[PDB]
C-alpha cells in the first residue's frame, strides 16, 4: 500500500502551518489522509481543470437542483460516499444523519471508516 | 500542403511530463488532490499545452512547405516571389 | 426442391439436404435424408443411383442443377422408416481407384488429361496450369495423384487449382468464381480467429536432388521471429524452384473466419472468392443445409494460409 | 387555399415556448420605434418585441426587452418613454404630367421614429404604364410592389400589402399619371423623441402604469437618485392603494462598493432591491441598473415556488469581483450581488434592501421570494375581495362562504407544495364592529423555503 | 413521502413518476457462493468475490405529459446504452440502473390511462499507489461547443474530451479546420467547434 | 375511440375489426442484453445492438362480412409471406406486422358469432455517403399492366419493376413479345403487358 | 460522413436565390439539409420517376383515404417520420402534435432532431 504523509493546511486560516524553523509542518499518513478528504469534499467535480474526473464532489451543484428533501439527502449521501471512497485508505463511509434545523437550511453528519479500522481474525495452523 | 513531421519531444504526453516531475518524490505523498500534486500538475499541464501548440505552430510556419499567410508571404519574399494582390471591381453606371 | 434420381421426383419425401464441401475434400458431398414409406420403398433406391438436385439459383433465379452425382451409400432405419443417403459427385470414384503411372517432366494439365484419357473420364477444356513438374512415379489414388501434382504446381509459383466434377471433369482455379458475394449483409454470426499455429517465417531448403541447391529465404524474421521450416523434397531440383517453393510457403499463421449465414447462397463452393466486410477471402469450406429454412455456414481464409496448409 | 397538402419549416427558436411562463413586469423603455405614451403587453416573443419596438441595440428598448425576455417573464408591460418633440417620418410624392409637379401622395411611418426609412420608385421595365414602388430602410430593401398609375390604387396598395407595418400612404390630390421616378428619398421630419429625456417624463409612465397591474417594476437602466426616490415614493403610494409593487434598482456605474452599501442602507424597504455588480453579455457591458432588469425578470419569472438564491444567470462576466469578506459586507447591507463561480455568474442569497432591522420574524422579509409570496397572496385576496365588497349579504352564511373560498384557495396553494401549514379563521375582534360593506378575517401560513446552505461534519 | 426520479443523462431529461409504485417495492440481495462437497466431509460453502446484478421491479399507472408520450419516452430509454439514475426517496435507493423490460397496458375502462409494469437492473461500468477509479463517469455535454473568450483548444479538449492532449482529434475534423484558423493555437470566441463522437 | 385496421397489400384489402379487443391491449419492450461475470468483480450487463421482435396479442369476437368469411380471410393471411400493416388508433401503434397464431371458437350459445384470439409479430425486412434504405417497400401492383398513351417500356420497367433497366425481362416473355411489336421501342396504348414475377 | 452543402431555393417564390454577381447563393450543410427535408416532404412517393422508392412521401394520397381521424394522425406521423429519416443527418423525428382547428381541416407540428443534436459522454482513461 505504502501511503505517505503530507504537510498540514489549517483550513480555518487557509495557510500552511510552519514550524519556527520556517519549514512546513509535516504530518503523519492519517493526518494527510484527513486533510485530503476535507480538500476533496471542498473541491467541486469536473470544474477545476487540474484534476481528473475522479477527484472532487458535486455538492454545490445539488443546491440549485429541484429534487425533494429526502431525494437531496440520498444525493448528498451518494456524493460524499463516492467522493471519499476513491482514496485507497478508505474502507467504508456511512452512518449518515440529517437535521433540517430551519425550514430549508440543513446540517448533516457522516462517519468515515479507515482500512486500519478493520478487525482481523486470529488463527494459524 | 505536406504533412509536417514533428519531433517526439514536442508531442509529449501531459501524464508523461507529470510522471517525470513526480519521479523524484519518495517521502511525501503524490496522490491526486495532494499538495505536491497541486504544486506540480498545473505546471505539467501548461508545459504540455505550450509544447504541443506553440512550438509545433512555430515549426509549421518555419518552412514554406507548411507556412501560411504573412509567414508564407515572407518565405516567398526570401526568393523574391509575391502573391497576386486583389483589385476593385470597376465599370460604368448610368 | 427437385430431386430427380433416375426417373422419379423424391423431393416429396426429403426432410432435409446438406450440401457440404472442403477445399481438400474428396468430392462435393450431398447428404439428403428421406422418409421411406411404401411409395418410396417401391422404387428401391440402391447405391450407385444418380441424384440430380435442382433448385432456384441465387444468381439469375432460374432452376439450375446445383448438384449432379451418384448415391455412394444408403442407410435405412426400420423402426422409423427414414432412409438416409450420402451422395457424392464422381470424383469419389477417382479417390478409390488406385493405379501406378510413371511420368516424365511435364505440366499438371497434361497429366490430368492423360488420367482422364486412360480412365475414360469426360472433361471440359482444362486450364493450362503452366507450371512444369519434375519426373515422378505415383501409386496413390487418381485423385491423390491429381492433388499431388496440383500441390507441386502451387509450388513453383503456379496458381492454385482444384478439381471438381459436375457432369464432366473441370479444373477450377480458386480465385475465379463469377460473383464475389458479400456475406456481411446476412451475417448471423462470425468467428474471426487469428494465430501463429502454422506460421512460416523462414525455410531452409536442403535439396535431395542436384540442379547442391541449399539456401534460406527468411521473409519476416524481424517481426514474428524466425519460425523456420525445412523443405527437403526431391521434386525441387532447381534454384528458382527452391525460391518459388519458399515464397509459396510464408504466411502469418492461421487466419480464418468461421462465418454463419442466415441465408443460403446456393452457388457457393469450395475455393470460391467471397467477401466479408471490405476484405476478400477464399472459401476453405462450405456447408449448406437446405432444411425448411435455407441456411449456410462457411469457413474462409486468406490465400497465404491456404497455400501454406493445403498446398 | 386549395385542398391538398401544405408544409413549412421553422427554426426551433421560433417555437411557441411562451407556454408555462409566469409573472408580470413593467418598464418605461426608451424606444426608437413603436407606440408612444402608452403601455403595451408582450407575451415573451422576441419577434413581437422586434416588430413593436425595432432591433436597435443603442436604444434601451430592444436591449432591456431582450434581457427581460431572457428572464422568462410571462408578460412584459412596456411603455415608450419619450422626451416630446415627437414626429413621424413623412414624405410627399408628386405627379409627372403636371409641369408644376403636383403633390398627389403623402407617405408616413406607422409610428414616430428617427430611422432612415426611404422610398425608391423606378419605371417598370415590363410596362411603362406601371411603375415599381420599392420602400427601403437605409440601404436595405423592405418592401416592393408594382401598382396602377391612379393615385387611389397606389395609396390602397401601399396600405394593403403584408409588409407595410412600417409605412402608411395617404392621398394629397388626384392625378392621371404615375408618380415621378425617385431613388432613396428619406422620410424626413420624423423624430424618435429619445433625445435628452427629462426627469419629469418618467412620472407620466408611472401614472399610466398605475391603472394596470403587475408583479414588479424596474427602471429603464437609469441610476438617477431623484428618479429612484420618486419611484420609491410612488411604489409606497401604490402599496397604500393595495397594489403591492416590487421595485428593483441598480446603483450608478461609477459607484464603488461603499457607495452601493450606503445607498442600500439609506433605503431599506423590502419592496426595493439594489444591484451591486455590473455584468457583461454579448461582449457588451451592462451597468447595475441595466442588470436590474434581468434580475427583476428572473425574480418575477420564478414566481412563488422558485427562487434566485443560486440561479445561474445568463451573464458571462462580472465587475467588481468580490472576496468572501466583501460578499458578506454587501449581503449584510441588503445589496444583491452577482458572483462568478467556475465560468457561471450566479446570484447570491436572494436578498433585498431590507436588512437593517430583521428583529424577529422580520428576518424572512429580507429575501425577495418571501416578499413575492406575500404580495401574491395579498393580490389574490384582493381579487377575491372585489367580487364581494357590497355585493354579497353580510350574514353568517355569506361570511362562511367567503371563508370557504379563501380556505380552498390556500388548499390549492397547499397542492403546489408551497406551504407546510396554514390556518384561516374569523377575525372575532374586528368582526364585533364590521358592517355590510366589508368583512374582516385573519390568517397565517408557513411557507416552504428553498434549500440554501449545507453543513457537513465528517467524524473520522 | 415516496417519489421515484429517473435522471437520464445522454438525453438531459429528469423524469419524475406521477404515481407511486402501487402495492409494494422490493429488493433482493444474494451473496455469490457455490457449494463444494469434499469426500468424507460433505458440503461446504465458498464465497465468490464479486457482486450480483439485482433488480428492482414494480408497476404504476400513468394518469391523464400525456401517458402516450411518457410511454414512448421510456420505450426509447429502454434501448439506451448509457445508464439511468434511479432515486427512490422513502425506500432509500439511489444508484445507476438500466431498464430490462417495460410494458404498457390499456384497460376496458380508464382508456386514457396506461398501466405500467417496469423493471430495472443495477448498472456497473467496465473500465480498462493511486486513487481508485470507482466514480461513475455519467456526465454529458453537447456534441457542438461554442468557444468562450478564455478558452484554448487544449482547455476545450480537457473539459470536453478527457485527457486534454486529445485536441488534435478536435482540430483534424475538416469542419473544425475550416472554422478554426490554420494555427491551432489561435482561436476566437463564438465560433462553433465539434468534439469527436 | 379505439379501432384496429389491418391493411394488407399483396391482397388489396383493408380489414377493420368490427369489435374492440375485449379486456385489454398490451405491448412489451425488452432491451437486448446478456450478463457477463468477471472474476473477482461479479456480474455485468452488456447491451446488444439489435432490437427485439415483440408481439401484440388480444382476443375479439366477430358478430353476426359474415364471421366465417372473415375467419377464412384471416387464416389465408396467416400463410401470407408479405407483411400486414396494423394500425391501432387509441393505443397508438402503427407499423408492419405479421400474424403468428390465429384461432376461432364457437360457443354453446351465440353460435353465429366466432370468438377470435389473434397474435401479431413485428415485421422487419432483410435487404440482402448516401440515403439510408430504411423505407419499407410494401407497395403492390397488378401482375398485368395496360399500356397508357405516354408510357414507354423503360418507363413501365421503372414504375412497375424497379431499376428501369429491367425492361428486357418484360420484353423477353413470349406473350409480351407477341403483343408487342418486334421493335421494343415502339409500343401502343391498350395492349396488355405482363411484368415478371 | 462528409455531407456537403447546396444552393438556396426560396420555396415562397419558387426560385433560386442568387447573389448580385449572378451566381446562386450557396448555403451551409445544415441549410441544404433543411431544404432537402422540405423538398422531400413536398415530393410525393412512387410518382416522380426521377427518384427511387426511398425518396418522397405519401401525405397527399392519405387525404382521399377513409381512415379515421386518429388513424390519419398515426399515418401522418409514420409518413413524415419515414420520409425524413432516410437522410443520414437525421437522428430522430418526433414530438408530433395535431390540432383539428375546423371540423375537418388540420394543423400539425413536428420536431426534427439532427445527428449534431446528440449529447456526448466526457471520459478518458
Amino acid at each position: 500500500l505504502d501511503l505517505k504523509g503530507s504537510f498540514l493546511f489549517d483550513f480555518e486560516k487557509g495557510e500552511f502551518v510552519k514550524n519556527a524553523d520556517g519549514t512546513l509542518k509535516k504530518c503523519d499518513k492519517v493526518q494527510a489522509y484527513k486533510q485530503w478528504c476535507q480538500k476533496a469534499i471542498l473541491t467541486p467535480r469536473y470544474k477545476k481543470a487540474a484534476y481528473t474526473n475522479i477527484y472532487g464532489s458535486e455538492i454545490k451543484d445539488l443546491i440549485a437542483s429541484n429534487l425533494s428533501q429526502s431525494a437531496k439527502e440520498l444525493e448528498i449521501t451518494r456524493l460524499i460516499k463516492e467522493t471519499i471512497l476513491v482514496h485507497p485508505y478508505t474502507k467504508e463511509v456511512g452512518e449518515f444523519s440529517f437535521n433540517w434545523l430551519e425550514n430549508s437550511r440543513l446540517v448533516e453528519y457522516e462517519f468515515d471508516v479507515l482500512t486500519i479500522d478493520d478487525e482481523n481474525i486470529v488463527i494459524d495452523g | 500542403e505536406r504533412e509536417l513531421p514533428i519531433p517526439v519531444f514536442l508531442t509529449e504526453d501531459e501524464d508523461s511530463v507529470h510522471e517525470r516531475m513526480l519521479s523524484n518524490f519518495q517521502d511525501v505523498s503524490t496522490l491526486e488532490g495532494d499538495f505536491i500534486y497541486d504544486a506540480t500538475r498545473p505546471t505539467a499541464e501548461q508545459i504540455a499545452e505550450l509544447k504541443q501548440l506553440g512550438l509545433q505552430n512555430n515549426l509549421k510556419i518555419a518552412f514554406p512547405q507548411t507556412s501560411y499567410g504573412t509567414y508564407l508571404e515572407w518565405l516567398g519574399e526570401c526568393k523574391g516571389v509575391f502573391k497576386n494582390q486583389p483589385t476593385k471591381a470597376t465599370g460604368v453606371i448610368t | 426442391k427437385i430431386i430427380l434420381n433416375g426417373k422419379y421426383d423424391i423431393a416429396n419425401f426429403n426432410e432435409g439436404i446438406t450440401l457440404s464441401e472442403a477445399i481438400d475434400g474428396v468430392a462435393y458431398k450431398m447428404d439428403v435424408s428421406l422418409v421411406e414409406p411404401k411409395q418410396l420403398k417401391d422404387i428401391n433406391i440402391k447405391k450407385g443411383d444418380k441424384i440430380i438436385l435442382i433448385d432456384i439459383a441465387y444468381e439469375s433465379k432460374k432452376e439450375e442443377t446445383i448438384f449432379d452425382g451418384v448415391v455412394w451409400e444408403t442407410r435405412r432405419s426400420e423402426k422409423s422408416k427414414k432412409l438416409t443417403l450420402s451422395c457424392r459427385e464422381r470424383t469419389v470414384y477417382m479417390e478409390e481407384s488406385e493405379e501406378q503411372y510413371q511420368f516424365k517432366e511435364n505440366t499438371a494439365t497434361q497429366r490430368i488429361e492423360y488420367y482422364c484419357k486412360q480412365w475414360n473420364i469426360p472433361y471440359y477444356n482444362l486450364a493450362n496450369t503452366g507450371k512444369k513438374l519434375a519426373k515422378v512415379i505415383h501409386k496413390t489414388n487418381i485423385l491423390d495423384m491429381i492433388k499431388k501434382d496440383l500441390k507441386e504446381t502451387a509450388t513453383k509459383g503456379g496458381d492454385l487449382f482444384r478439381v471438381r466434377m459436375d457432369n464432366k471433369l473441370k479444373l477450377f482455379k480458386l480465385g475465379t468464381n463469377a460473383n464475389v458475394y458479400k456475406l456481411d449483409s446476412i451475417l448471423e454470426d462470425a468467428n474471426f480467429t487469428s494465430s501463429f499455429n502454422d506460421a512460416v517465417t523462414s525455410v531452409k531448403v536442403l535439396g535431395k536432388s542436384k540442379d547442391p541447391i541449399i539456401g534460406t529465404y527468411k521473409k519476416d524474421a524481424d517481426k514474428f521471429g524466425t519460425l523456420q521450416k525445412i523443405k527437403q523434397d526431391e521434386k525441387i531440383k532447381n534454384a528458382k524452384e527452391a525460391k518459388k517453393a519458399a515464397e509459396a510457403m510464408f504466411n502469418s499463421g492461421e487466419e480464418t473466419i468461421s462465418v454463419d449465414c442466415a441465408v443460403d447462397i446456393n452457388r457457393i463452393r469450395a475455393g470460391d472468392k467471397v467477401s466479408l466486410k471490405s476484405k476478400e477471402y477464399y472459401v476453405i469450406d462450405v456447408t449448406h443445409t437446405l432444411d425448411s429454412r435455407p441456411k449456410m455456414k462457411l469457413n474462409i481464409g486468406s490465400l497465404e494460409y491456404i497455400r501454406r496448409k493445403f498446398y | 387555399e386549395i385542398p391538398g397538402f401544405y408544409n413549412r419549416f421553422k427554426a426551433q427558436a421560433e417555437k411557441a415556448a411562451a407556454t408555462g411562463l409566469k409573472g408580470r413586469l413593467a418598464m418605461p423603455i426608451r424606444a426608437n420605434w413603436g407606440d408612444v405614451g402608452k403601455v403595451v403587453t408582450i407575451k415573451n416573443d422576441l419577434r413581437q418585441l422586434k416588430n413593436l419596438f425595432g432591433d436597435d441595440m443603442n436604444y434601451s428598448a430592444f436591449k432591456l426587452g431582450k434581457l427581460a425576455l431572457l428572464g422568462n417573464v410571462k408578460e412584459l408591460l412596456l411603455y415608450r418613454l419619450v422626451d416630446g418633440n415627437q414626429k413621424k417620418g413623412t414624405l410627399t410624392l408628386k405627379d409627372t404630367t403636371e409641369n408644376s409637379a403636383k403633390d398627389v401622395i403623402k407617405l408616413e411611418t406607422k409610428y414616430p421614429t428617427a430611422r432612415n426609412f426611404n422610398v425608391t420608385i423606378k419605371s417598370n421595365l415590363v410596362d411603362s404604364d406601371k411603375k415599381d414602388f420599392i420602400f427601403f430602410e437605409n440601404t436595405k430593401q423592405l418592401f416592393s410592389s408594382s401598382i396602377k398609375g391612379t393615385i387611389d390604387e397606389i395609396v390602397l396598395e401601399i396600405n394593403s400589402n403584408l409588409d407595410n407595418e412600417y409605412v402608411i400612404a395617404t392621398k394629397v390630390a388626384d392625378s392621371d399619371t404615375i408618380l415621378a421616378n425617385v431613388v432613396n428619398q428619406a422620410l424626413e421630419g420624423g423624430n424618435d423623441g429619445c433625445t435628452s429625456i427629462t426627469n419629469e417624463s418618467y412620472l407620466k409612465a408611472l401614472e399610466e402604469f398605475e391603472r394596470y397591474s403587475f408583479d414588479s417594476f424596474v427602471l429603464d437602466g437609469v441610476a438617477d437618485e431623484a428618479l429612484q426616490e420618486t419611484t420609491k415614493a410612488w411604489v409606497a403610494k401604490n402599496k397604500e392603494l393595495g397594489k403591492d409593487i416590487l421595485l428593483f434598482l441598480g446603483g450608478k456605474t461609477e459607484d464603488n462598493i461603499k457607495q452601493i452599501n450606503d445607498k442600500s442602507k439609506s433605503f431599506n424597504d423590502e419592496n426595493i432591491v439594489n444591484v451591486g455588480s455590473s455584468a457583461y453579455y454579448e461582449n457588451i457591458k451592462y451597468t447595475p441598473s441595466e442588470v436590474a432588469v434581468y434580475i427583476a425578470a428572473l425574480s418575477v419569472s420564478k414566481g412563488i415556488t422558485g427562487s434566485i438564491c443560486n440561479a445561474k444567470t445568463i451573464f458571462e462576466e462580472v465587475e467588481p469581483r468580490l472576496s468572501q469578506s466583501e460578499v458578506k459586507e454587501c449581503l449584510k447591507s441588503g445589496t444583491l450581488v452577482l458572483d462568478f463561480d467556475d465560468g457561471d455568474v450566479i446570484i447570491v442569497d436572494d436578498v433585498n434592501t431590507f436588512k437593517k432591522y430583521v428583529d424577529d420574524k422580520n428576518e424572512a422579509m429580507g429575501y425577495i421570494s418571501n416578499i413575492m409570496f406575500i404580495n401574491t397572496i395579498n393580490k389574490d385576496t384582493s381579487l377575491k375581495r372585489k367580487e364581494f365588497v357590497g355585493k354579497i349579504f353580510n350574514d353568517a352564511t355569506g361570511q362562511t362562504t367567503v371563508i370557504c373560498a379563501l380556505k380552498k384557495y390556500f388548499e390549492e396553494l397547499m397542492s403546489q407544495g408551497i406551504i407546510s401549514e396554514f390556518n384561516v379563521d374569523i377575525d372575532t375582534e374586528l368582526q364585533a364592529t364590521a358592517k355590510a360593506d366589508e368583512f374582516y378575517w385573519k390568517w397565517d401560513a408557513v411557507k416552504v423555503d428553498v434549500m440554501k446552505k449545507i453543513y457537513g461534519t465528517g467524524y473520522l | 413521502v415516496i417519489d421515484i426520479y429517473l435522471k437520464n443523462e445522454k438525453e438531459k431529461i429528469d423524469f419524475h413518476f406521477p404515481v407511486n409504485p402501487q402495492d409494494s417495492l422490493s429488493i433482493k440481495k444474494e451473496k455469490r457462493f457455490e457449494t463444494v462437497d469434499i469426500v468424507n466431509l460433505g458440503e461446504f460453502d465458498i464465497k465468490k468475490e464479486g457482486e450480483k446484478i439485482r433488480e428492482i421491479s414494480f408497476k404504476t399507472f400513468l394518469p391523464n405529459k400525456n401517458p402516450i408520450e411518457v410511454v414512448a419516452m421510456l420505450e426509447k430509454w429502454v434501448d439506451q446504452a448509457e445508464p439511468l439514475r434511479l432515486i427512490i426517496t422513502g425506500f432509500g435507493y439511489n444508484g445507476l440502473v438500466t431498464i430490462s423490460s417495460f410494458s404498457n397496458t390499456q384497460t376496458a375502462g380508464r382508456e386514457e390511462d396506461r398501466d405500467i409494469e417496469i423493471t430495472f437492473r443495477t448498472y456497473r461500468e467496465l473500465k480498462i499507489t493511486d486513487l481508485k477509479d470507482n466514480r461513475p463517469n455519467t456526465q454529458t455535454k453537447s456534441k457542438i461547443y461554442t468557444v468562450k473568450a478564455s478558452d484554448t483548444l487544449y482547455k476545450i479538449a480537457k473539459n470536453l474530451l478527457g485527457k486534454g492532449s486529445r485536441w488534435p482529434e478536435i482540430y483534424n475534423i475538416p469542419e473544425n479546420k475550416k472554422v478554426i484558423g490554420k494555427n491551432p493555437n489561435i482561436i476566437k470566441k463564438g465560433k462553433l467547434v465539434i468534439p469527436s463522437k
